[PDB]
């Protein structure tokens, strides 16, 4: 679920998913168009991708489980799209760790008007 | 939201 991803996130990177993650860049938070702005938007474009080869799946409620293994995220077996969501949320919220030494403030509350053309998954 |  959205609020999951939330807290993976925080964990994962010390920022609050809102307002760090929400409305960063082109892809973060309302995904869609335009070339991502740098890797951190990247990582949100492939999470949008990821969710969309799950359309009978629903990320944003659906929870699942997942635990440590020491500094590892372990996503735990439940439904098949909750095992899904999972992976995708587990890639990201990594994504996102890697690349907080370009995270750029700049790129928060992005305007929509920026981000023009549609790129494939 | 949307998308993702």
């Amino acid at each position: 679920s959205l609020l999951e991803f939330g807290k993976m996130i925080l964990e994962e990177t010390g920022k609050l998913a809102i307002p760090s993650y929400s409305s960063y860049g082109c892809y973060c938070g309302w995904g869609g168009k335009g070339t991502p702005k740098d890797a951190t938007d990247r990582c949100c474009f492939v999470h949008d991708c990821c969710y969309g080869n799950l359309p009978d799946c629903n990320p944003k409620s659906d929870r699942y489980k997942y635990k440590r293994v020491n500094g590892a995220i372990v996503c735990e077996k439940g439904t098949s799209c909750e095992n899904r969501i999972c992976e995708c949320d587990k890639a990201a919220a990594i994504c996102f760790r890697q690349n907080l030494n370009t995270y750029s403030k700049k790129y928060m509350l992005y305007p929509d008007f920026l981000c023009k053309g549609e790129l494939k998954c | 939201v949307a998308r993702s």
